[PDB]
Parts: C-alpha cells; sequence; structure tokens
C-alpha cells in the first residue's frame, strides 16, 4: 500500500507504531507494523 | 505505552518464566531422593516386616 497525507511537522513523529495524539488516535492510527515511514517537509507547495 | 509496556513486560515474563523452572528443575531433584527413600522403605517392610 501507499498512503499519502499532509501533516504538520510537530506530528511528524506522531506517525509511528504504537505513539498517540491527535493525529495518531484520531486521524491515523499504526498497527503496533512492518513498513517504511517517509517524510518530507514541503512548505512551498502548501505553505501560502 | 504499548510499545514502551511491550518492552517491560518482557522482563516479567522472562523473570517469572526462570522463577517457575528453577521450582520445576528442584521438585524434580527433590521427588528423585524421595522415590529413593520409598524404594528403601518398600524394601523394609518386605523383608524386615
Amino acid at each position: 500500500y501507499a498512503d499519502s497525507f499532509v501533516i504538520k511537522g510537530n506530528e511528524v513523529s506522531q506517525i509511528a507504531p504504537g505513539q498517540t495524539g491527535n493525529i495518531a488516535d484520531y486521524n491515523y492510527k499504526l498497527p503496533d507494523f512492518t513498513g517504511c515511514v517517509i517524510a518530507w517537509n514541503s512548505n512551498k507547495l502548501d505553505s501560502k | 505505552d504499548p510499545p514502551e509496556a511491550e518492552v517491560q513486560i518482557d522482563r516479567l515474563i522472562t523473570g517469572r518464566l526462570q522463577s517457575l523452572q528453577t521450582y520445576v528443575t528442584q521438585q524434580l531433584i527433590r521427588a528423585a531422593e524421595i522415590r529413593a527413600s520409598a524404594n528403601l522403605a518398600a524394601t523394609k517392610m518386605s523383608e524386615c516386616v
């Protein structure tokens, strides 16, 4: 699979198995997981 | 957290598994000497009594 979504910079750490938070618990929960998590900051295309 | 708890639970599972094995291993050694003293008491009963 390939799940693509945009999250805040300080919330990227929450995209990981077993973590808790606004993003982790109510928006995207990873299983407590085989895979690779990729995150590159993108402010030129999103921030305005 | 679930990842932090699973790390510190295996310390209690491994700690108590070695606590049960150390118990059962010693019971097997004790029961080997009770059987030795129970084979002797059955010989005394057959021959002395």
